[PDB]
RNA sequence: GUGCUGAAAGCAUAUAGGCACGAAAUUUACCUUAAGAUAUUUCUUAAAUAUACGUAAGAAAAUAUUACGUUAAUAGGCUUAGUUUGUAAGGAACUAAGUACUAAUUUUAUAAAAAACUGAAUGAUUAAUAUAUCUUACA
RNA sequence: UCUAUCUUCUAGAGGGAAUUAGAAUAUAAUAAGGAUUAACCUUUGUACGAAAGGAACAUGGGGUACUAUUGUUAU
RNA sequence: CAGGCUAAUUUGCGCAAGAGUGUACAAAAUGAGUGCGCGGUUUGGCACCUCGAUGUCGGCUUGACUAAUCCUCAUGGAUG
């Protein structure tokens, strides 16, 4: 508008139906859960201890669950004997016997059979070389958004995202 | 909106969510209504690309003299069959003559391999009313195709005259010679009107510009010879463009599509001249992986000097 | 089954390498002609005209307008007593 | 509006385009070349080999048609009837040679060309191909495919052939005419 | 955005080039109709080289380049902000 | 004309599609190896020659 | 404009409701330009491809468009056959076909930077870890 | 009297942003335009009419080529 | 002069009513003097406005639009 005074009343947004019942009379302190992102400032009751004296009852006592994404089980398949047949086998012949191979023959997770296992450092160089020249055919415009993942990744753990 | 009536976006694509079988009414635009509304006219067999060789007359007994204008088949196959299922209209891709190896590219190089065809000059589509149309991949069409006395079509690419005029573009009269003229004979004169009438030109204005070179359609031409040996096929009539022009020649849309009779017997002498049509295109399909994947691989100097 | 065909190669001008290479296919060399077909349609309306089919994936005649004129001159000149009554003699 | 041109007319008239064709094949056949521009050097090209041609004819009309084109027969002919006509003998067709050139005039830029005699005293592809030869063996290299292809070229018809072609790299040897040549195999290391 | 590939850093190249017009080299007299006349100036001009080694272009680009790695990468949900102040709140 | 032309749209007119391209068809000669046109004779190695076949013949 | 059934309104009514006939106009059809989804068991890891140059053209104010470049009939020449002129001579702007005679012709010319995000389905390879302490082993 | 600066217009181009790495070839929905006249014979001279007069409807009039159709002679 | 306002007038029209004509019978056709209107073509009024004009217009070139229709297409009424 002409003067930034217009531009305030055109750009107006009333504040939330809750504030508008003033009390004609006295005081009343009135329940008002916004809808927005609680803090990590707001310690659930969970995580309070005994000693602490503020674990009132929910406010809304004062005046089914939602879908599962990941519940995941732990199982323990492999015996200790088990363990030292895959530090033979991936010492042996680390190119038959990788941790997939082995994985699905101990029934186990590809993480684990490296826990208890490392391969030599020639086949670990080797590894590492074939992402290596895979990183060289990416051109300008697929590398700098495989950059980006590797970035996006790091900030969410350091409270950037 | 930017063409006609829809204002969607062009790159959102709601057609299959749109379906006649839940209940909506058939759109009375679209691949399917666009086919339905020219079932009748759509030629039920395929065309040929022929080249324009020059213009004569048919003398014929007892007196009769035709002009009549030679066309000429040269190596016409059947490329590719278009499917409503995959492309979403009926048609026969065919293709004539041919081109050195070297000035195809590989990208058409690697097309021609998967179907065991030596590369064609040009290539050209011809709409057919259903499946029925669609014929064997690989297969020669001879002047045989038509039968003398059946009218066609004859599309061909006019005659280029550059940049016209006024009369010749547009049959303007011009104006006088003598009578006190002032350096205004072939101009065009007026242009528009004045302030009441817009105060500017008024678009789809006839003016001077380029003349020619567009593809011009003659509908109606009878088939007076067909000579197989020659390769040619004589038209009624004259014909656009220049000798040695690729033309594309069709059964008539205006006129009845020929007898069940003739429409069965030129698809049973292709399966007589070329027995085996799909043999040597699985064939031609198998090798292509091969060479497809030793390229991946990068072992195609391997196989080329195989033996 | 598989029809005849020649190998095509593009190779780089830089490093002397064959960039990618194609199986060109070739008509028949020897070009086969076939027996007479044997579709015989009897009907008013129309006449096959297939009565001299040449060899398979051959070129035509180049220029077709001096044979067809010899052609009509045949067909309207049985004899050749017109067409000598007007040569250059 | 109408036809297309038959031929260049040079932006000339009709009797200033004869003479001017009729002055490039005079000068063509006195001097075995001539450097003009391009589209000159095409035009007479065809007026030069059907003037070669009717050299090569036993009729009268053709020595009557030969006098017809050049600018002075009395002294041109016995050279058209007689050096020429022997040398053309055996060649079916193709007895001029047009090669494009850099500009003759650098005011107008326009682009030149010259049109020679093939297998003439004056064939600048014949001393072009033999300074190629004459490096090649100065410098130890082997020549390539497009020289040993206008090596053929220049010596297929001509009377003496090989051995005036041997004769011509040996000249330009014993002169030091390629002093100072670039060698082929340090082209790609040379920017300017 | 020409991709180069610098096997001499000292190489000399042309970074800036800008022309100037200098004084007039003379003055030609247009004689028109109706004994009007014009003067034509005859223009001299000057150009000006800044010539430069490829070391120059090897740190512009590493300053680029740097600079594209230092705008931080592209997140789904940005924090934009929010440019009104109330004295109230709206949720 | 019934205005001045701006900056800008005189800038547009002299410069957008206007830029000199830069000859890139040239090869080297065979003779002397100094760089020439494609296509075209030798316009150092033309005059010598040229001058070389006057002088002896 | 002309009807069928048929009530509100026991009748009547081509009025509501349920069906229909009906024009050089409209729409489609027909033709052209534009549009550029899509298709190909299509090509490309620094290219595919395009451009430049050269011979051109079914193209033509520039530009663009469509071919060709020696493993080549793109243009010119030559040759034969036509056509034309004319004495069945001698020529020839021209057309067709043939013919590599001339030119497409100098030693890695130029442009082209080239695989995003989330979900789902489905493979390959790998420490894809943390805490305590300052020594540990060898000679 | 006026060599067209701007908008509009008729043509043709340089660059471009595309579901998005870029291309070769063939291309649809759809869009914008083009084409657009009239007459004559043919009703069982019929319906109608005392007579004189005289319609509507419909088919055909593309072929000294094919084909269709109508005749003509030969079998 | 053109544009602008007005619509007296018009060689621009419509509707309502119906004296009358139609051998008969208002409305097949016809329609006195009138009333209610639309519209911006002719002749005018005004004067916001200086500009291409006193026959304000004709011919040529090239249009675009309107529909109150001369031709072509569909059709109701017509003791007449
Ligand atoms: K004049
Ligand atoms: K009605
Ligand atoms: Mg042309
Ligand atoms: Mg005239
Ligand atoms: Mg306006
Ligand atoms: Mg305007
Ligand atoms: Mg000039
Ligand atoms: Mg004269
Ligand atoms: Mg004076
Ligand atoms: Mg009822
Ligand atoms: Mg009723
Ligand atoms: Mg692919
Ligand atoms: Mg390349
Ligand atoms: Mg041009
Ligand atoms: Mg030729
Ligand atoms: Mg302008
Ligand atoms: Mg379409
Ligand atoms: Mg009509
Ligand atoms: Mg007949
Ligand atoms: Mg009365
Ligand atoms: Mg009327
Ligand atoms: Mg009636
Ligand atoms: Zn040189």
């Amino acid at each position: 508008q002409s003067t930034a005074n217009r531009t305030k009343r055109m750009l107006n947004i009333p504040p939330h139906e809750s504030f508008l019942n003033v009390p004609v009379e006295g005081d009343r302190i009135i329940f008002n859960p916004p809808s927005s992102e609680a803090s990590v400032y707001h310690t659930p009751f969970k995580f309070l201890p005994r000693s602490d004296p503020r674990r009132r009852a929910n406010i809304y006592k004062l005046f089914d669950l939602p879908p599962v994404l990941y519940n995941p089980t732990k199982s323990y398949n492999v015996t200790p004997e088990q363990v030292e047949e895959i530090r033979e086998l991936r010492a042996k012949d680390p190119k038959k016997y990788s941790v997939t191979y082995l994985s699905n023959k101990y029934n186990c997770t590809k993480v684990f059979i490296m826990m208890c296992t490392q391969a030599p450092r020639e086949h670990q160089e080797q590894h590492k070389l074939a992402r290596a020249r895979t990183a060289e055919n990416w051109g300008p415009r697929r590398a700098a958004a495989k950059l980006d993942a590797r970035r996006r990744k790091e900030m969410l753990h350091r409270g950037e995202i | 909106v930017k063409y006609g009536w829809s204002t969607l976006p062009k790159r959102s694509r709601p057609t299959r969510f749109n379906q006649v079988t839940q209940g909506l009414p058939a759109p009375t635009s679209g691949p399917a209504a666009a086919l339905k509304r020219r079932e009748k006219t759509t030629p039920l067999r395929t065309g040929v690309l022929a080249v324009k060789k020059g213009m004569t007359v048919f003398m014929g007994r007892t007196g009769a003299r035709i002009p009549c204008t030679v066309l000429q088949l040269d190596r016409v196959q059947v490329v590719a069959n278009k499917t409503r299922a995959k492309n979403g209209y009926w048609a026969v891709q065919v293709g004539l003559g041919e081109r050195r190896a070297e000035n195809v590219g590989a990208p058409q190089l690697g097309y021609y391999e998967a179907k065991g065809i030596p590369p064609k000059q040009t290539l050209a589509e011809f709409k057919v009313r259903n499946q029925d149309g669609l014929l064997p991949v690989g297969v020669q069409l001879f002047p045989d195709w038509f039968h003398v006395g059946q009218v066609v079509d004859v599309r061909g690419i006019t005659r280029g005259m550059g940049f016209a005029g006024g009369m010749k573009r547009h049959g303007f009269a011009g104006q006088e010679a003598s009578h006190g003229n002032s350096l205004n004979h072939r101009t065009i004169g007026s242009v528009g009107g004045s302030q009441g009438s817009g105060s500017r030109v008024l678009p789809g204005k006839k003016m001077p510009g380029r003349m020619g070179a567009q593809q011009h359609t003659v509908q109606n031409l009878p088939i007076l010879m067909v000579d197989n040996e020659l390769g040619i096929v004589v038209v009624k009539g004259a014909v656009a463009g220049h000798k040695g022009a690729v033309v594309k020649v069709q059964d008539a849309v205006k006129k009845a599509p020929p007898p069940e009779e003739f429409v069965e017997a030129t698809k049973q002498l292709l399966n007589e001249r070329f027995p085996d049509a799909e043999e040597k295109l699985q064939a031609a399909r198998k090798l292509h992986l091969e060479l497809k994947e030793a390229r991946r691989q990068g072992l195609i100097d391997s196989l080329i000097k195989n033996g | 089954a598989l029809p005849d065909h020649n190998f095509f190669r593009i190779a780089d001008k830089h490093t002397k390498k064959t960039r990618t290479a194609f199986a060109v296919f070739t008509p028949p060399k020897s070009p086969t002609t076939l027996p007479p077909s044997s579709v015989v349609t009897k009907s008013k309306a129309f006449k096959i005209a297939n009565s001299k089919l040449p060899p398979l994936m051959t070129k035509p005649p180049s220029d077709p307008m001096p044979l067809l004129t010899q052609q009509q001159i045949a067909r309207m000149d049985p004899t050749g007593a017109r067409t000598a009554l007007f040569s250059k003699a | 509006a109408g036809a297309h041109v038959k031929y260049r007319h040079l932006s000339r008239s009709s009797a200033h385009r004869q003479a001017l064709l009729r002055n490039l094949v005079t000068s063509l056949i006195k001097n075995e070349t001539i450097h003009t521009t391009y589209p000159k050097a095409k035009e007479a090209q065809r007026l030069a080999e059907k003037l070669i041609t009717l050299s090569k004819r036993d009729t009268e009309t053709a020595r009557r048609s030969a006098q017809g084109i050049l600018y002075t027969p009395d002294q041109l002919l016995p050279k058209l009837f007689g050096e020429i006509r022997e040398r053309y003998a055996n060649r079916p067709g193709g007895y001029t040679r047009v090669l494009r050139t850099e500009p003759k005039d650098q005011y107008s830029q326009a682009p030149s060309a010259i049109l020679e005699l093939v297998d003439g005293p004056k064939d600048m592809r014949f001393a072009m191909t033999a300074a190629t030869v004459a490096r090649d063996r100065e410098q130890k290299t082997e020549s390539t495919d497009l020289t040993k292809k206008n090596m053929d070229k220049v010596t297929r018809f001509r009377k003496d052939g090989m051995r005036a072609f041997e004769d011509m790299v040996a000249s330009l040897r014993d002169m030091k005419f390629t002093a100072g040549a670039i060698n082929p195999k340090e082209w790609k290391k040379l920017d300017r | 955005g020409k991709h180069l590939e610098i096997r001499d850093p000292t190489r000399i190249y042309v970074a800036e080039t800008f022309v100037n017009k200098g004084f007039t080299r003379g003055v030609e007299l247009d004689y028109r109709a109706r004994g009007r006349v014009f003067k034509m100036n005859k223009p001299t001009t000057t150009m000006t080289v800044v010539l430069k080694e490829e070391k120059t272009r090897i740190r512009e680009h590493q300053e680029r380049v740097a600079k594209k790695l230092r705008q931080g990468p592209w997140v789904h949900l940005p924090d934009r902000p929010v440019t009104s102040q109330r004295q109230f709140y709206s949720w | 004309p019934k205005k001045k032309t701006s900056h800008m749209k005189k800038r547009h007119r002299q410069m957008a599609g206007k830029a000199l391209k830069d000859v890139t068809h040239l090869n080297r000669c065979p003779a002397c190896g100094n760089l020439k046109r494609m296509h075209h004779l030798c316009s150092t190695c033309l005059g010598k020659l040229k001058g070389f076949m006057d002088r002896n013949g």
